[PDB]
């Protein structure tokens, strides 16, 4: 019904990681899920 | 040596400095050129490509830029020689092969 | 009747450019009528005077027609 | 047992307000879980040259300790007692707020207003936050989207207040001192520029006394001379073309200047905006998407992704569209989708606005799912609005577009208006500015 | 052979914008009329040419049947003679040029339809001729029947003065003197050669007018596009 | 896709040749030429085919086929005025759109250049055969000279000439003829110009640096559809105050007299775009010698690309250069002023001088200049 | 930071109506455009005056020239054709016949039987003065030219394939399909006709 | 209103909960998940996950699309290693046109050739764009080091198989394991007694290894400035008590972030790392739990010169707190910070959603969110050090990717 | 080769306006005169030189054809 | 009230259909008044001069 949050284009350089407060919220804590959809982008979760 | 009196008239009468534009910007492009320009480093590239696109920009308008903003004849580097030098020595290797 | 045009061609006449030119006219004139045995004439000193009289003319003429 | 119905008994909004003039707004249900926090008229818009990304500069120091619970106390406390402590800065809003126990509404209604008031903003701790900064201005410099939309505004809204970024410039970070950041922070953070809203399982009763309790200190006096007001901000029809063709791929974000917050007008463009709609590569659509724009980009790979948008800002907005897309395919994407708004412009079909009507009914209902959506809906409402729009509210402006509004509305806009153009990466191709401004009008109209 | 070019008179239709003067015109047709027609020929004036411009349809028709013309043939197979109409053109004075010359001492007189035009110098020019001929310079002799005039090329004409004071009543009363004779048939010469003379200079002033507007107009539009890109301003930020 | 324009086999060459071609951002009014002279070429053919739907090419009705046009046909007047008029701009348009070539170094496009001496010539031939349609003096007379000079050819020089005539002289045939060349070649003429910017597209255009511009394209669209609007109206402006004040101005009176092969006249010189070659046939003295020297003084247009020694492609930043072309330029315009004087004194030995300096700037000192340029900069 | 890129100064450059920064643009937006298309909008009205000229003319050259229009009409004094003769004249390179009918031919054409005609057109229906009639001297079989006063009609006979016709013109025998031409014209007087 | 269930003769199960929002959500939740490929069809689910919207035999895969976006409509398919999730929302009025797309795509699709054939290339788009989170590397690397079979299994399809997911395989997989004795079909904004009546008329469809745990390790050599690397031992299985205890060492430890730019400072291993290295970094206990079985360890990001010193400290706290230092504080944080994101996690509809389809599944019927804390409380200090215990001696698993120079092996630990 | 493949252009920004917000003719006289003369001075010592000699050689040789054309004072 | 450009603009030139319209009816007007008013400015520079002018005195 609604887009998604980060839209994801293929081929698209890669967002940049320069300090500790970015990083921390990306250490993986559960195991994957993915979803795939109708309208919304798919994407790929702890 | 006492040329160089009419070299640095010569320099300002031609006048591709008031664009902003070094000497080798002028160069007219054959085979040769083209491989020099495709050999040199990202900085002198992007350099020669604003240069260029400052200049034409000029061109357009039909204005030149303050004197301060001009190309000093001392500071013009020649910077396509040692590129362009070998892209022609290495051509002229191979044309001598060919007998 | 008075030509208009003989009126003017007089009243050019006596200018400075015109009467000098006249007088270059005369010289001639009474060089060669003077003279015997000379093929030279004088049209180019009678085209003279001609030339700066009827210029004067031109700008004058047209006035009274 | 209908949907006509289901909005008649969703949960009321209450609306409270103190003597400084704080509001105090409330949505309840049966719930172990809440959010709560403050929202705040104050951002970039708020401020100028000089003190540009401050707002955001304190975003960094607000959870870094208070005068009550300093260094990591803060920090420690929120941790122990299981919340979930997060804040934003935009333009125009910032807003700190807390995910919490329902029982633990008191602490964290305290914490808050400890986080607000109390804002330790160590000199040594300044000093870090500094670094940390110039950083994040790093990183985002690699996210393209990021640069083409702070490009859209700066060019949009250029030689105003709009135009600037939320960061600020890294000169400003480099200098700004603490002096700055408490005369910034008096100047902005007053109770009637700032609401505290809270959902979940709460007595609204009970967050309207916390708020005394904790936010009465809270001043609301700006003398006569220095009373922060935003002066309108003028859109200029431009572009800005950071080229860049060492990139992969190509960003460009395209805007007319949309109506503003308050403007009815915005339900019948969010209504064309859904009917043209949004896409990327993951989408399992292809060609068999509603949206032509959508089914075109996809049956002939002209973009990787693209969104409608519709920002609004206080009497202003940028209503558009931004994609990303192959370095042969800028002029594919842009006449594509420019024939998208003239098609809605001059000839918008029934049975399509029905389509983006219906869109749009989801989306404001399923966006509204669970505690922190609905805190922020309130807090955010208030300042924009001055109140809380009920969902049926929202359905009946939206029941009132059809084909003939889209149409008009649309027109109002888009056609024959100047847009504000950026593009970043390998631009070489995105069309010249007239060529786009030539294609905001069909000469067959 | 030297040369004397004629001075630049300042007649009625000099300018940009002068029409002709069409009274003159009407006069200066008479003394093509009453003087030269016996001697020179105006192939592509017929007398409708007249009507419109110096003359009314009616009188045009008049001065038209006043002059013979062949026709023919007849069903017997015979060629006769018959009064002009509108549509016969100005009727040549002899059968052919070796008839011509027989009857003016050798020389051919030119047709006049277009002598404005095929002489350097046009109306100034003839004009000049008609009024210049004069007594020769001393030193010279021209040969038989060859006059002088100082404008003609080698300053020697087979032609005599054809006009001179009274050499014609006007119909509209003018005092015909030579220079009035002379203005008047050039006037007349110069719509022989170029009839269009006066439409060409309406759409003249047409055009002045519309390029006026439409050059500015057009000039605008182009800086308005261009703006786009006049008052672009560059930027190198490398990294 | 859906854009037509790039999709439709026809609409995509046109797209492609008018609307989205990049031109340079930076090119001059100099660059105007080649609009211009495409529309003098339909404007030649316009008002042509309808001069040519009253005209005849019989030696006895032609002169009063012509002058039955300017009395008689309805505008028919401002129609041929026009078109001798447009003769004129077609030649000042080339001539303005040569020059550019020649300073800016256009012609180093080699084929494009070329075809652009072809087109050069084939204008050349369509304006002579047209001068004579007519059939006034200058035109049979002009006609006569310049044709026989192909008798000083050996051997078969005498042959070829009666051949062009199709009898012992300019006579039927030759007017006929001329006719149907003088029609038909315009149309190759077209042709031509179509393979002329055939070539052209790929490379796209020069412009008044020298240096390349793909680093500032622009869409042809709408920066050029405006200026060549523009460009047109001033070329209309031009065209028009001849016609309408001036019309008689470019050419010759003698041609209002019909041709007379008994009656010569004074000084029989061609329309003011030859005079130039005009001057340089009679600055030698030998016939076959002048001829190869007329010759040359075109087709010499061929050679300038391999002449060219500076390094640098434009004369923009070459002072020299810039002053030898200006002084070929004048020298042009003083033989096109040689070749309408008589062949007397001073202008035998003027434009003997000015011949020697015609082929002495292209040939030897403006090569050098380059050169001097070049080593003035450590080039 | 790419936040350090910021828009340069356009004052310069500028319509005054969208100088004030603080200010809303979209006033001067239905202003700005307004005096733009007017350009835009006058020029093709200029532009459109000429073409309509332009092409006006050259459609006009392809329209008859003066030479062929002067040859367009005759001026016959009707005076100078008396009582029952049939004059000739040459007009469009074509015989033209002028026709005095008598006071007897006119009560006769108009009481001739009209369905014997091979082809009907009444006297009054090809005259416009009774006393004349005015017809092209070309017949319509085979394109000769028919003798004044001869034939069965007391009209006119052709002597190419046999046509007579009567003093209206029309055909009564012989081949020709038609009855001879009758041309456009008016009398300007009552001794005057214009035919043309 | 509270939640109503249902468990059919045939196996299956309906849950519902009527709450009259103006939103409905109905989801169909089946065992269906990438364990249950074999080393003959590894990637069949990955394509039946974009599969659906592929034409059925009650719906064209035009009308799929169209009908769905007229509404304002949305569908979704969710996999883990362990199942698969077909979600559908719209507004409440149009429940049963969504119903009808929900019951086509999972009862009978047609996989038809050319259409199978048309979307290969998705897989690779959708792989390529997922393996863009390094995560998504190193997780899916950790689970196939771990264990020899099931959940070894890759969600995205292994690049050698791109292209050659038959029809039939696709047929096969469905057929085989979207059965009634394996599905579970959960809803809000729907009465329960036409959701039975749904399941029982349209979703009655007759039915169709355990997971050996191995220990490895596998490195991705690749040259990044960062080095992701997870370390893991078996844990144990989701519905036992012990599973509880991992859980609360997962918080106990630090298991993400709370404050935003925060330093979590009750971090247990956050702390133990910013103690030893300073330049950008971050870890968290990891922790997965399985039908069979679970892993438990943890996450780190480090640079990589100093991947070695972060995962020693790392595993280092977690010796300490297996030798026995835990206070009640800790533990008590620990349970607080569990309890609040079990809340919190289904406090939206969505998420709700997950939870009761989610259990429907993997036990018998639901578990008040009551009885949940009430467990939580359950542990004692005393289990979460045996957790940790079984940890320290436990085989070992490892992941990592990065530039790997200075990552230590399992061995070298 | 169309746009997009035409060549290698790296960190150029480029700033510009649309045709509605500026003025067609900002400073016309004001910068425009003095940039024509500018221009003019630039060139001139290159352009009017040959023109200059032409007039000379032209005004010289005609009247020394009229002269030439007198009848000689001998 | 907005200024007279712009009544022109939401009036007339906004649809193309509406500009079009607008410059055929313009371009009728223009013709008449500029034919008219030129001519006008023709003939009053050539008093007396034309036949136009001297038409009356052989009628
Ligand atoms: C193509 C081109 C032009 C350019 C050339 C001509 C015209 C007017 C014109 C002439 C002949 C025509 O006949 C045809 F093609 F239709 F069969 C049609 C139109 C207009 C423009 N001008 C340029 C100027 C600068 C750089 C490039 C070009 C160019 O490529």
């Amino acid at each position: 019904a609604v887009p998604a949050t980060s839209e994801s284009p293929v081929l698209d350089l890669k967002r940049s990681v320069l300090c500790r407060e970015s990083l921390r919220g990306q250490a993986a804590g559960r195991p994957l899920v993915a979803s795939v959809s109708l309208n919304v982008p798919a994407s790929v979760r702890y | 040596r006492w040329l160089e009196g009419i070299r640095k008239w010569y320099y300002n009468a031609a006048g591709f400095n008031k664009l902003g534009l070094m000497r080798d910007d002028t160069i007219h492009e054959n085979d040769d050129v083209k491989e020099a320009i495709r050999r040199l480093p990202e900085n002198l590239y992007d350099d020669r490509v604003f240069r260029i696109k400052r200049a034409l920009d000029l061109s357009m308008r039909q204005q030149i830029l303050p004197k301060e903003q001009w190309t000093k004849y001392e500071e013009d580097k020649s910077y396509l020689e040692p590129y362009l030098k070998e892209v022609i020595r290495e051509r002229k290797e191979r044309e001598e092969w060919a007998k | 009747l008075v030509d208009p045009l003989t009126t003017v061609r007089e009243q050019c006449e006596q200018l400075e450019k015109c009467v000098k030119a006249r007088e270059r006219l005369e010289l001639c004139d009474e060089r060669v009528s003077s003279r015997s045995q000379t093929e030279e004439d004088c049209t180019e000193e009678l085209l003279d005077f001609l030339h700066a009289r009827d210029h004067c003319v031109a700008h004058k003429l047209f006035n009274s027609l | 047992a209908t949907y006509a119905q289901a909005l008649q008994s969703v949960p009321e909004t209450q609306v409270s307000q103190l003597d400084n003039g704080l509001r105090v707004a409330s949505e309840q249900s049966s719930q172990p879980t809440c959010t709560v926090g403050v929202w705040i008229d104050a951002g970039s818009r708020y401020e100028s040259e000089k003190n540009n990304g401050a707002g955001y500069f304190v975003e960094h120091l607000a959870f870094k300790g208070t005068k009550n619970r300093p260094g990591n106390a803060l920090e420690k406390e929120v941790e122990s007692m299981g919340a979930h402590l997060n804040a934003y800065s935009t333009r125009e809003h910032t807003a700190y707020y807390i995910k919490a126990l329902s029982k633990d509404l008191p602490k964290a209604v305290e914490l808050l207003a400890d986080i607000v008031q109390n804002c330790s903003l160590e000199d040594s701790q300044i000093e870090k936050e500094r670094d940390v900064i110039l950083q994040e201005l790093q990183e985002n410099d690699t996210s393209m989207r990021d640069v083409v939309f702070n490009y859209l505004h700066a060019t949009a809204f250029q030689g105003t207040p709009l135009a600037q970024s939320v960061e600020g410039p890294s000169e400003n970070v480099r200098k700004l001192s603490r002096a700055d950041l408490t005369e910034y922070l008096s100047r902005h953070y007053k109770a009637p520029r700032m609401v505290l809203a809270a959902a979940g399982g709460l007595e609204h009763r009970q967050l309207l006394d916390l708020a005394q309790k904790h936010f009465s200190g809270l001043s609301g006096t700006y003398d006569e001379e220095t009373v922060p007001t935003l002066s309108p901000c003028r859109f200029t029809g431009s572009q800005i073309c950071h080229r860049e063709d060492g990139l992969p791929l190509a960003h460009v974000a395209i805007a007319v200047e949309g109506p503003g917050w308050a403007h009815p007008d915005n339900v019948a463009l969010q209504v064309a905006n859904a009917i043209i709609g949004h896409y990327d590569c993951t989408y399992g659509g292809g060609a068999h998407l509603s949206s032509p724009l959508a089914s075109i980009a996809a049956t002939n790979k002209l973009c990787q992704s693209f969104q409608t948008f519709n920002i609004c800002y206080a009497d202003t907005g940028l209503l558009g569209a931004h994609f990303v897309c192959d370095h042969m395919s800028i002029d594919d994407m842009m006449f594509v989708l420019q024939g998208q708004w003239m098609r809605l412009c001059t000839s918008a079909t029934e049975s399509e606005v029905l389509r983006g009507k219906n869109l749009l009914r989801n989306a404001l209902v399923s966006h509204l799912d669970g505690t922190t959506p609905v805190c922020e809906d309130i807090g955010r409402s208030l300042l924009t609005y001055g109140r809380r729009i009920p969902l049926a509210e929202w359905e009946s402006r939206i029941a009132e577009v059809d084909a003939r509004v889209v149409r008009e509305v649309c027109s109002k806009y888009f056609y024959d208006q100047c847009p504000a153009v950026a593009g970043f990466g390998p631009i070489e191709q995105l069309p010249d500015y007239n060529r786009i401004r030539s294609g905001m009008f069909w000469l067959r109209f | 052979d030297l040369e004397l070019h004629p001075p630049s008179y300042p007649w009625s239709h000099r300018g940009l914008l002068s029409s002709l003067d069409h009274t003159s015109i009407r006069r200066g047709f008479q003394v093509y009329k009453q003087v030269c027609s016996s001697c020179h020929s105006m192939d592509y004036v017929a007398y409708r040419h007249l009507v419109g411009v110096c003359y009314t349809e009616d009188e045009a028709k008049a001065l038209a049947e006043e002059v013979e013309v062949q026709d023919g043939p007849n069903e017997d197979g015979e060629m006769f003679m018959r009064p002009g109409k509108l549509s016969d053109y100005f009727p040549k004075p002899y059968p052919n040029p070796e008839a011509a010359r027989a009857a003016n001492n050798g020389a051919l007189p030119p047709d006049l339809s277009y002598i404005v035009r095929a002489r350097h110098g046009g109306e100034d020019y003839v004009f000049s001729l008609l009024t210049g001929y004069c007594e020769p310079p001393t030193g010279v002799s021209l040969r038989e029947g060859l006059y002088f005039n100082p404008y003609f090329p080698g300053q020697a004409i087979g032609m005599a003065p054809p006009i001179y004071n009274e050499v014609l009543e006007f119909d509209d009363g003018t005092p015909a003197t030579m220079s009035q004779v002379a203005k008047d048939v050039c006037t007349f010469l110069r719509w022989a050669a170029e009839p269009e003379h006066d439409h060409r200079k309406r759409m003249g002033l047409k055009m002045l007018l519309m390029m006026g507007l439409l050059l500015p107009l057009v000039y605008a539009m182009k800086r308005h596009k261009w703006s786009v890109l006049k008052s672009r301003k560059l930027a190198y930020r490398p990294p | 896709m859906t854009n037509i324009r790039k999709s439709h086999p026809l609409m995509k060459i046109v797209n492609n040749a008018f609307i989205d071609l990049p031109a340079p951002s930076n090119i001059s009014s100099w660059w105007n030429f080649g609009s211009l002279l495409g529309i003098c070429l339909i404007l030649q053919i316009l008002t042509g085919l309808f001069l040519a739907m009253h005209y005849t090419s019989d030696t006895t009705t032609a002169f009063s086929s012509v002058t039955h046009i300017c009395r008689d046909v309805n505008y028919g007047w401002i129609i041929r005025y026009m078109h001798a008029n447009g003769a004129s701009m077609f030649f000042i348009c080339l001539y303005m759109h040569v020059g550019r070539g020649l300073y800016y170094g256009s012609y180093t496009f080699l084929e494009t250049w070329n075809i652009g001496v072809i087109l050069l010539l084939t204008v050349m031939a369509t304006a002579f055969m047209g001068y004579v349609l007519p059939w006034g003096q200058m035109s049979f007379w002009g006609a006569t000279v310049i044709t026989n000079l192909l008798s000083a050819i050996p051997y078969i020089g005498t042959n070829l000439v009666e051949w062009i005539w199709g009898g012992f002289s300019v006579d039927k045939a030759t007017l006929t003829r001329f006719f149907a060349f003088h029609f038909i070649l315009p149309f190759i003429i077209m042709a031509i110009a179509m393979v002329h910017l055939l070539f052209l597209h790929e490379t796209g255009s020069n412009n008044p640096t020298g240096i390349s511009s793909d680093v500032d394209k622009i869409p042809f669209h709408p920066y050029y559809t405006i200026k060549d609007i523009l460009g047109a109206l001033l070329l209309i402006l031009a065209l028009m105050l001849l016609v309408l004040f001036a019309p008689d101005l470019l050419g010759d009176p003698d041609n209002y007299t019909p041709a007379n092969p008994l009656n010569t006249p004074p000084h029989i010189k061609p329309e003011w775009y030859f005079l130039f070659a005009y001057a340089i046939l009679r600055s030698i003295p030998n016939k076959l010698g002048g001829v190869l020297a007329l010759a040359f003084s075109i087709l010499i247009l061929a050679l300038i690309p391999l002449l060219h020694t500076s390094k640098q492609r434009s004369m923009m930043f070459r002072p020299l250069s810039q002053c030898l072309f200006w002084a070929l330029v004048a020298d042009l315009l003083t033989l096109t002023w040689i070749g309408g004087q008589p062949v007397e004194h001073p202008y035998i030995t003027i434009g003997q001088l000015a011949s020697v300096l015609y082929f002495l700037l292209i040939l030897v000192l403006m090569p050098t200049a380059g050169t001097i340029e070049n080593k003035l900069l450590k080039w | 930071s790419h936040t350090d890129i910021k828009v340069p100064d356009f004052s310069d450059y500028r319509r005054p109506e969208v100088l004030d920064s603080t200010k809303s643009s979209k006033e001067s937006s239905e202003a700005r455009k307004g005096f733009s298309y007017l350009v835009t909008a006058t020029t093709t009205v200029g532009v459109a005056y000429a073409a309509k000229n332009v092409v006006s003319q050259f459609v006009s050259s392809m329209s008859a020239s003066a030479d062929v229009l002067a040859m367009s009409k005759i001026e016959i004094k009707l005076s100078d054709i008396p009582e029952g003769k049939n004059m000739a004249f040459k007009w469009r390179g074509k015989p033209l016949f002028v026709r005095h009918r008598t006071k007897k031919e006119i009560d006769q054409e108009a009481a001739v039987e009209v369905s014997q005609l091979r082809d009907p057109q009444h006297d009054l229906e090809r005259v416009k003065k009774p006393e004349w009639v005015i017809l092209i001297g070309v017949c319509t079989h085979l394109g000769c030219v028919p003798i004044a006063n001869a034939g069965d009609f007391g009209g006119y006979y052709c002597p190419c394939h046999g046509s007579h016709y009567d003093a209206s013109g029309r055909i009564r025998k012989g081949p020709a399909p038609l009855n001879l031409e009758v041309p456009s014209y008016e009398f300007t007087s009552d001794d005057m006709v214009i035919v043309g | 209103q509270d939640l109503e269930f249902t468990r059919l003769p045939n196996g299956l199960v309906i849950a519902s909960l009527e709450n009259y929002a103006p939103a409905s959500r109905i989801g169909l939740f089946i065992k269906a998940g990438s364990r249950y490929e074999n080393s003959n069809n590894l990637g069949t689910s990955h394509l039946l996950r974009l599969a659906s919207s592929l034409t059925t035999k009650g719906a064209s895969s035009f009308k799929i699309t169209r009908g769905i976006e007229a509404v304002g409509g949305k569908l979704s398919v969710t996999s883990t290693r362990e199942n698969m999730a077909y979600t559908v929302e719209c507004l409440r009025d149009d429940v049963d046109i969504l119903m009808e797309f929900l019951l086509n795509v999972t009862t009978a699709p047609e996989f038809r050739r050319w259409e199978v054939a048309a979307l290969q290339p998705q897989l690779r788009i959708d792989k390529a764009v997922a393996l863009q989170n390094p995560q998504a590397h190193v997780i899916e690397n950790l689970h196939a080091a771990a264990y020899r079979n099931a959940l070894a299994n890759s969600l995205y399809c292994p690049d050698y198989r791109i292209g050659k997911v038959t029809p039939v395989e696709l047929h096969d997989y469905v057929q085989n394991h979207f059965t009634s004795a394996r599905m579970a079909l959960i809803g809000l904004g729907v009465s329960h007694p036409v959701l039975k009546q749904v399941a029982e008329q349209f979703l009655n469809i007759r039915g169709g290894a355990k997971a050996k745990y191995h220990g490895g390790e596998i490195r991705e050599q690749n040259g990044d400035s960062l080095v992701h690397a997870a370390l893991v031992a078996e844990s144990a299985a989701i519905g036992s008590a012990e599973a509880n205890a991992f859980s609360v060492l997962q918080h106990v430890l630090g298991a993400g972030p709370h404050v935003k730019r925060g330093s979590n400072a009750t971090s247990s291993l956050y702390q133990a790392v910013a103690k030893g290295v300073h330049q950008p970094f971050d870890v968290s206990a990891f922790n997965a739990s399985y039908s069979d079985s679970g892993l438990f360890g943890f996450y780190t990001i480090s640079q990589a010169a100093s991947a070695g010193d972060v995962i020693k400290a790392a595993y280092n706290q977690v010796k300490t707190i297996a030798q026995g230092n835990l206070s009640n504080p800790d533990v008590q944080a620990a349970k607080n910070k569990l309890k609040a994101g079990y809340l919190m996690s289904v406090e939206s509809s969505e998420g709700f959603l997950d939870e009761v389809g989610s259990q429907a599944l993997a036990a018998g019927s639901y578990t008040p969110p009551s009885t949940v804390l009430q467990q939580i409380d359950a542990v004692a200090d005393a289990d979460v050090i045996n957790a940790a215990k079984k940890f320290v001696s436990g085989r070992k698993s490892m992941a990592a990717s990065g530039n790997l120079g200075h990552t230590p092996f399992i061995d070298e630990l | 080769r169309q746009f997009g493949h035409l060549t290698r252009v790296r960190h150029v920004i480029t700033y510009s306006l649309s045709p509605f917000e500026q003025r067609a003719f900002p400073h016309y006289f004001s910068k425009g005169i003095p940039n024509v003369l500018r221009r003019t001075r630039a060139c001139i010592l290159r352009v009017a030189p040959p023109f200059v000699a032409f007039y000379l050689v032209y005004t010289w040789g005609t009247q020394e054809f009229e002269k030439s054309k007198r009848k000689n004072p001998a | 009230a907005p200024t007279l450009t712009a009544r022109l603009y939401s009036l007339l030139f906004r649809r193309t259909s509406t500009f079009a319209l607008t410059i055929v009816v313009g371009a009728l007007f223009f013709e008449r008044a500029f034919d008219q008013g030129a001519d006008a400015i023709y003939e009053h520079i050539n008093e007396g001069k034309l036949w136009k002018h001297i038409k009356h005195k052989y009628e």
